[PDB]
């Protein structure tokens, strides 16, 4: 794997899904691309962020856009489902993708937040944080969940706004909203 | 272990009757005889199926020829045929590890036996041996053997070689499937 | 294997979890880790429990000999300096690391000490398998100016963050206060068919 | 050197050790009593010039959690002997993990003092010292001397005029006596022959606290 | 190689048990191989270390037991083997000692292992015994739980079994 | 994973221990190694567990396609030969087994190793414990053997194998292929 | 990665219970996952080993049983799965599916079914099996109190339940919430 | 190596050095690394020269075959997308650190192969030394003249430390109605 | 290969007379007997000098003891002595690879033979064997042997084991140096 | 890492960052790497913290034991020579990139261990990014004030790119009659 960004977060707000991610695409200790926007906006609402080798993000950004663009002229669950097929198929030849992506999409009153591991492991989870927050951000997400079992518009919002301060502070705060597809 | 002797009006070949994976032999009846014609006789030491997966693959061709042409191949002809196969397999995915003696008796070209390396290095052999007991035995046969001999004497010359495989060698190879090839064709001994 | 410490206003709340695993099996669900180097100073251990226990016994006999000799209860920095050296000399054969906390008239000090021998005092430190998860909570929540009793509400949750989120670390929190005011050991502290005879 | 300075007299007496016993005869008096609450050890020390200090070098140095020593004899020799006694005690704690039995520390330290009555180029230790300890159900009161011979005692005395001090200890006291009451015989046997004192009980080894010595 | 080391403490009676076999590779050598050496100890792991630690420990222990006729405390014995094995942290002997037996004259059990019940060995045991353990058993019961745990964990296990020995230490009796 | 077989004048007996293992954990002790292909000839399982099932499923399939098409029985010689050919192709792939073809023909016992070692003896034991099983086997074996004496011999030889082999435990599972064909002669225990 | 599966069927129940959690290394990622996906009113399949494979495998199983359900228009037998799934594991064996799957379909005879698997295919009808990480912990104990019972169901539920309490506090890869899927004649009983 | 691309005004101003060393031994000091792949779009390269000869020219083939049909100068990101494709499909049989410009639109391609539009970039193993000089100079409000002195002075500082770069500093100026390549 | 049997009033031990480096044996008279006392008898299979560089190193101590103490050691005592040495060498620069049977006959403790692993894993053995022919033979002896036996019967029990090493095993070990130890002390057979 | 040493006037002005990461996970942001080894001579370090704890302190031991006997502040190059010795004798069991200063005399020690007097230096794996900013600023005729802004601004640019350095920028000022350590 070549140049790699990390630090992608996701978590739902009732009628929305905040997904923030910093914009570094470091290669080695050097932070070669302190400009990469890793939060693709898939559909009028749903979206993927990616934390892993960025070449793989480019491949799957253009390919996931192929599947959506095709189908449009012919749901987050479906995109994650296929995404697991893509990550898996590349693992089968032992030519994986190094990408690990969260897919947050508000579908019919439900905030699906899939997580697709590079080696094809897959699940939905309400408060997902990919690498470097998959040991650090994750308790900060849970500690709110240990106390209150759901998160409101404002709760998950502030949670991520602080948790990202807990890379560099240049992160874009994408926010699915009942409508869908925001970015700050 | 395999042994071969070229005589005035015969070819003499003989084989240990054994195979072993593990610490034990699992048979002592194992035929390293691979007779293929009236007077064309492979003897194949080598590990596993490759010795017989090859031997039969040659046999069915050597036989296929006889039906298709109405006559039997020369010991040389069969020899160069098997030689060709082994050279092809060396460069292949499957290089067979078969060290074999193609005994045979042409009538008008006379008795001939051929040593054949697993790599595929055919050579006519006045006398030859194969296996790992070959390092021991070939000296006895090289000292003792002369141009003349007789089939009656061939038995003694061969019986003396049998002593090396028990008396000085570590492995017990206890019965020897002696056989001859003579104008008459093959006989067991 | 989540051990932690925090330097609060009057001293150091050390905190620890009662588990030790031999790989994937829990061999001890009540493991003591906040080893008493001295009545004044205590040292949590992490990494290999064998190295941590034995090295702590060595420094214990050492510290208790020096204080036994001067008749003056030893300083924290002393404990740290011999720990710095002790964990350096082996060069990674002592692969178990230590969180030493103690108070001397000079006041509180709490050094995390990595097994290659780096001693770094800081207001919050964590170590063990659970340390990443624990330190994010210590970062987010620790505040300077924290009082004495709120630290109990700051290490029990932080260690709890390592109990749930991690799989090397679990079981009852231990929490051991260090202050010249009082010392506290709370050994099991925070809890978050019959084979018929004859 | 490599050759011991201890050699028998014509009838088999260790002359240098006997002279070491003469060095024990010097030094300020010591006293120690096993009472039944806990042993007490006490010793004369003096202002001498009136410019001294009294908390600087106690003859009463704790060795282990509940053992202590009091010496009579040369003071310089005591400072190092104590060091090895503490060495044996801490070494024992890291190997065995219990504070070493009183009888055992006395034995091991006795062996240290025996080594120089056989070892090259060294004289025997002048210091003789009471080693008072309490484990389990029993207060222990020991006497190690210059040859490395040691004895447990119920009451004993050392230094100047031990000869009369022991006499008082067998008639003025016997059996048992509550710890300050068996300190009564200490303060009044010591009187026969400033002062430091230290007691044992079961309260962690202890120096009899200065306001209460008075 | 290895071997299993059951050990269990219910009421003053102190159970301990072990398989009597060892293997040269996967072939059984002996159906009788002592692992529980008499306050008892049961070592398992390598046979070389089983025997080496048993010898070295009895030596160090006897020097103490002559030096004081005072019987050893279980905790001090635990320290004795703890220090004895940690001396090789550069060349560590592979054996897992699990002492079991009474604290002297107070009739108080002390079981422990060294790198309720402590199981160790090649094994199957830690998951088997744990919810079966009753905190109170008469030896009559204690034998039964430990014999079940022993037989069930070890009959399943490939490299252990073929003989069981059970000492249920008590001042009154020591059943086998 | 022991599977002895031997032939004598009143049958071919094939006994097998039932233990199967992964690591030093024993997943089960229930498997019957002598995977069936034919009422009157039978397989074996030694080496990896899955291999023998799969290969002998292919064998059973091919023997069945043959018996339908050729409209005759497949022989022990032929059965072992098709088997030997089929396992050869996967030589170097680690598909290791020690299947044996047994069955009355006279009786036919052919040991068939995974590297293609289709050898015809009369007396075999295959697997880990075979070296144990062999030594007992020769000592009672004679061609002059009663169906009962042979039953005892198969049971003793399996019993002495399982006794030492750590990876072989479970009950003896005789099948006797007499003239007519096989029957589950004994499934009896070792823990007797 | 891994985690524990357990299954017992005597009488009609095929109790397939399993822990929810998946751990990528140690980083427990969701605590809400089931290992015991339902496939049919009768079919329930635990799958432990590797989640990424477990997903792919179960989708392949579901697709194949639907293909059968079209091809024969007859419900997929539990015994058909025991013989079918082993070939599916063999199909990808030289690169293998690191998956241990326990099958629980309700028989035609109204009885329980359990079929142990390994990564290359060893189907086993048995009275019980636990697979996964804690399987070594659970098999001797669970075997002892189950293996003259009429498969008592209430005591059996407690017996399934308690062993996962014991495994969860002992093995660090069994835990959180326990999901049970009994398979009775009334249907799957989650 | 040093590839130093800067954007602006009529079009990019960008540069590269002159050496194409194999190991410590220099082979050449005259190499033009800024070489054309279209009239507008001129490639710059790092990774190896050998993999980049195979690439770039093949992109010229496709790109000039892009231009004839569409009868428009090919889009810079189109060319850059061809570099993403060529590099993406073999990232393992390839090494290439391109910095594609065109007319100005500075585009880049990490060897792994992701086309990521930079606004200024540097490539090579000599590039790194530049960072403290570029970041502290690039400024909005700088006229076209500035970038010439900026890139030309940047590279030289890079070269002083780098023992892979030296040679003559060669600059493209690619812009509407001209390519002023100084050296 | 080595074999040992414990009998009512004897200990029976026997040894193949062979060694081989290379393909051949270089002797068949090779004594794997290492008799060390009237009734303490090592038998050491193992490669090279280590078998005899060890055996004699034990022997000279076991003998040194007898002069220095005026009495002979127990089979157990000698056993624990050699066991100690092998454990020391395992951690050493030189770990010997000797698999040995210490036969012996104490009078008041009775006949005893001990298996000893090269690593050093002493164990009393009712019957035992060593070598690689041990995998074959131990089953025969485990089946056949009972608590009773007789020295007359011990000969038959041992003669039956000899068959395994020729008849099923690959290596030829042709003569067996049978010997006994009985209250009388050692005798060759 | 970033060690950024500059010299001039009364004495050195030099600085270092605050992080002592182990891998990608930061352990601490408050670490003082500029730490004293004498009143005059204060060490700076790169390589590992662990090898440098063993070193430096041992140089303080020797150096402060240097000072008592000679009753003069120890020569900076003497201390630096002790670092050459300690590093030279174990270069293989060690990693250390020191930058020793004293009073100002900026001295350095490559891990291999050669003490080579720099006049300004940078150390670490974050250092390299600085080169284009230092070389193009160091100038004879700059007053004492300049070096403060220079080092403090240099490091920050270094840190932007380096994902090993961040934290608070800490500066020593070591001189005659004072050590003004800002942060």
């Amino acid at each position: 794997p070549m140049v790699t960004g990390t630090s992608v977060l996701g978590v739902k707000f009732e009628g929305g899904v905040v997904i923030a991610a910093d914009m570094l695409g470091s290669y080695g200790s050097l932070a070669r691309f302190r400009n990469i926007s890793r939060i693709m906006r898939v559909n009028n609402s749903t979206m993927l962020g990616a934390s892993g080798d960025y070449a793989d993000f480019q491949y799957l950004k253009q390919v996931l856009g192929q599947m959506v663009i095709d189908e449009e002229l012919l749901s987050p669950r479906a995109i994650h489902s296929w995404l697991t097929r893509a990550m898996y198929s590349r693992r089968s030849k032992m030519n994986p993708l190094w990408n690990t992506m969260v897919i947050g999409g508000y579908a019919d009153g439900e905030s699906f937040l899939g997580y697709v591991d590079m080696l094809g492991v897959a699940y939905e989870a309400p408060s997902l944080a990919t690498g470097y927050g998959a040991y650090l951000a994750q308790p900060l997400l849970r500690e709110v969940l240990e106390k209150q079992p759901v998160l409101s518009q404002t709760e998950a919002r502030d949670l991520v706004e602080r948790c990202m301060r807990v890379s560099y502070n240049r992160f874009q705060i994408a926010t699915v909203t009942e409508k869908g597809v925001e970015i700050e | 272990y395999l042994i071969g002797i070229q005589g005035p009006d015969y070819v003499l070949v003989a084989s240990d009757r054994v195979a072993a994976s593990n610490i034990v032999q699992m048979k002592d009846d194992h035929d390293k005889m691979f007779k293929m014609s009236e007077k064309i006789l492979l003897l194949c030491v080598g590990e596993a199926g490759d010795t017989v997966q090859f031997a039969e693959y040659i046999q069915k061709n050597v036989q296929l020829y006889k039906m298709r042409n109405g006559y039997e191949l020369s010991p040389t002809a069969a020899a160069n045929f098997t030689r060709r196969n082994l050279a092809d397999c060396l460069r292949s995915r499957t290089p067979y590890h078969v060290n074999l003696l193609l005994a045979g008796y042409d009538e008008h070209e006379g008795p001939a036996l051929y040593y054949m390396d697993y790599l595929a290095a055919l050579a006519k052999a006045p006398f030859a041996a194969h296996g790992y007991g070959a390092f021991l035995t070939l000296s006895i046969l090289d000292r003792y053997y002369t141009p003349t001999i007789s089939r009656e004497r061939a038995v003694e010359l061969l019986r003396k070689c049998l002593e090396e495989l028990q008396k000085r060698f570590i492995l017990n190879l206890p019965t020897f499937s002696v056989r001859i090839i003579d104008k008459n064709g093959i006989h067991d001994l | 294997t989540t051990i932690a410490g925090v330097v609060y206003k009057d001293g150091i709340v050390l905190g620890a979890d009662t588990r030790a695993t031999e790989g994937m099996v829990v061999a001890d669900k009540n493991c003591s880790k906040i080893h008493f180097i001295s009545p004044n100073i205590y040292c949590c251990g992490a990494g290999t429990a064998a190295d941590t226990d034995m090295t702590t016994q060595l420094i214990s006999s050492n510290l208790e000999l020096h204080s036994l000799s001067t008749g003056r209860l030893p300083r924290v920095v002393t404990a740290n300096r011999m720990l710095k050296q002790m964990l350096f000399r082996y060069q990674g054969y002592i692969g178990a690391a230590l969180v030493l906390g103690g108070v001397d008239v000079t006041g509180p000090h709490l050094y995390s000490i990595y097994p290659h021998g780096s001693t770094d005092k800081l207001p919050y430190v964590t170590m063990g398998s659970g340390s990443l998860a624990a330190m994010a909570v210590f970062e987010d929540k620790f505040r300077p100016d924290m009082e004495e009793e709120e630290a109990k509400n700051l290490v029990s949750e932080a260690i709890a963050a390592g109990i749930f989120n991690d799989l090397g670390s679990g079981s009852n929190i231990d929490l051991c206060v260090i202050s010249k005011n009082k010392l506290d050991f709370l050994r099991p502290y925070t809890v978050p068919y019959r084979c018929e005879k004859g | 050197y490599s050759f011991s300075l201890t050699t028998f007299s014509p009838s088999g007496k260790l002359v240098q050790i006997e002279y070491a016993l003469a060095a024990v005869a010097g030094g300020a008096p010591s006293v120690g009593i096993k009472a039944a609450n806990g042993v007490v050890l006490a010793t004369e020390k003096k202002q001498k010039s009136i410019l001294y200090d009294e908390r600087s070098v106690h003859k009463v140095e704790p060795i282990t959690k509940h053992i202590g020593l009091v010496y009579s004899g040369m003071g310089p020799d005591y400072r190092v002997l104590v060091h090895r006694a503490r060495k044996l005690a801490q070494q024992y704690y890291l190997v065995y993990q219990e504070p070493i039995p009183t009888a055992q520390l006395v034995q091991r330290v006795a062996s240290v003092m025996q080594e120089y009555t056989q070892s090259g180029g060294v004289r025997p230790f002048g210091v003789s010292l009471l080693i008072c300890g309490w484990n389990e159900g029993r207060p222990y009161l020991f006497q190690s001397d210059p040859s490395g011979a040691y004895f447990a005692w119920k009451a004993t005395a050392m230094g100047k005029n031990y000869v009369n001090g022991k006499t008082f200890l067998e008639k003025r006291y016997n059996e048992d006596l509550e710890l300050e009451d068996a300190i009564h015989t200490a303060i009044l046997t010591l009187k026969e022959s400033n002062i430091e004192v230290g007691i044992c009980n079961e309260a962690g080894f202890r120096r009899l606290t200065p306001t209460e010595v008075k | 190689n290895g071997g299993a080391v059951m050990a269990m403490k219910g009421k003053n009676c102190v159970a301990i048990a072990a398989d009597r076999r060892f293997g040269i590779q996967a072939q059984m050598v002996t159906t009788d191989f002592q692992k529980i050496f008499p306050l008892y100890i049961g070592l398992a792991g390598l046979a070389t270390d089983v025997q080496t630690v048993a010898q070295r420990l009895k030596f160090r222990l006897n020097l103490y037991e002559l030096k004081e006729g005072r019987q050893i405390k279980p905790y001090t014995l635990m320290s004795m083997v703890a220090n004895l094995l940690y001396e090789k942290r550069f060349g560590p002997y592979y054996t897992e000692p699990v002492i079991a037996g009474l604290d002297p004259k107070t009739f108080k059990p002390f079981i422990c292992s060294l790198d309720d019940f402590v199981v160790s060995g090649t094994c199957q045991m830690y998951g088997m015994c744990e919810s079966l353990w009753e905190p109170n058993m008469d030896p009559d019961h204690l034998f039964e739980t430990i014999s079940q745990a022993m037989l069930n964990a070890v009959d399943r296990d490939a490299v252990s079994g073929m003989g069981v020995i059970v000492h249920i230490i008590e001042k009154d009796k020591i059943t086998t | 994973t022991t599977t002895l077989a031997f032939k004598f004048r009143h049958g071919v007996i094939v006994a097998a221990d039932s233990r199967a293992t992964a690591g030093a954990y024993i997943a089960s002790q229930t498997v019957k190694k002598v995977i069936e292909i034919n009422p009157y000839l039978l397989g074996t399982m030694a080496g990896g567990a899955a291999d023998c099932s799969f290969w002998e499923r292919l064998l059973a399939r091919q023997c069945r396609i043959y018996e339908l098409r050729n409209k005759e029985r497949i022989s022990v010689a032929a059965a072992s030969k098709l088997l030997a050919n089929m396992v050869y192709q996967y030589k170097g792939m680690g598909l290791s087994m020690g299947t044996m073809i047994c069955g009355w023909d006279g009786p036919g016992l052919y040991y068939v190793d995974s590297e293609g070692n289709r050898i015809s003896g009369a007396t075999f034991s295959v697997g880990s414990g075979s070296v144990y099983a062999y030594g007992v086997m020769d000592r009672g074996y004679s061609y002059d053997l009663e169906v009962e004496q042979a039953y005892d011999l198969a049971r003793r030889a399996i019993y002495q194998a399982t006794y030492r082999d750590a990876y072989s435990g479970g009950a003896v599972n005789l099948y006797h292929v007499r003239e007519d064909g096989w029957i589950r002669v004994s499934s009896d225990n070792v823990a007797d | 990665n891994g985690g524990t599966i357990l299954a017992i069927a005597g009488e009609d129940f095929a109790i397939v219970a399993s822990d929810t959690r998946l751990s990528e290394g140690f980083s427990i990622h969701t605590r809400d996952s089931p290992k015991c996906y339902k496939l049919t009113d009768k079919t329930v399949i635990g799958c432990s080993g590797f989640h990424g494979d477990c997903l792919t495998l179960t989708k392949i199983i579901e697709a194949r049983l639907k293909m059968y359900k079209h091809s024969n228009n007859k419900a997929m037998t539990t015994g058909a799965i025991a013989a079918m799934l082993s070939t599916i594991l063999y199909s990808r064996r030289f690169f293998p599916y690191y998956v241990y799957n326990i099958i629980g379909g309700l028989d035609e005879e109204g009885k329980g079914a359990v079929y142990s698997f390994d990564p290359v295919g060893s189907y086993q009808r048995d009275s019980f099996k636990a697979g996964g990480s804690a399987s070594a912990m659970l098999q001797p104990l669970l075997d002892n109190q189950v293996g003259h019972v009429p498969l008592s169901l209430d005591r059996a539920m407690r017996l399934v339940k308690d062993v996962f309490i014991s495994a969860a506090e002992r093995d660090v890869y069994t835990g959180d919430a326990l999901r049970i899927c009994i398979v009775t004649k009334e249907g799957i009983r989650e | 190596t040093t590839i130093m691309a800067v954007q602006f005004d009529g079009g990019v101003v960008l540069g590269a050095d002159s050496r194409t060393t194999t190991g410590s031994y220099i082979a050449n000091r005259v190499t033009d690394k800024l070489t054309p792949i279209h009239d507008r779009i001129f490639c710059c390269r790092s990774g190896s020269a050998a993999d980049t000869q195979a690439v770039a020219d093949a992109v010229t083939y496709q790109l000039g075959f892009h231009s004839i049909e569409l009868n428009e100068p090919p889009l810079v990101h189109t060319a850059a997308s061809l570099f993403k494709e060529m590099c993406y499909r073999y990232r393992e049989d390839l090494m290439a650190g391109i910095i594609i410009a065109g007319w100005g639109q500075v585009y880049s391609v990490p060897m792994g192969g992701m086309m990521v539009r930079q606004s200024f970039a540097i490539g090579g193993s000599g590039s790194s030394y530049i960072y403290g000089y570029v970041d502290a100079t690039y400024r909005e409000g700088m006229t076209k003249e500035e970038c010439l002195q900026f890139t030309a002075n940047a590279l030289a500082l890079a070269m002083e430390r780098d023992g892979s770069s030296g040679g003559v500093i060669r600059l493209a100026a690619i812009a509407e109605s001209g390519v002023e390549r100084q050296v």
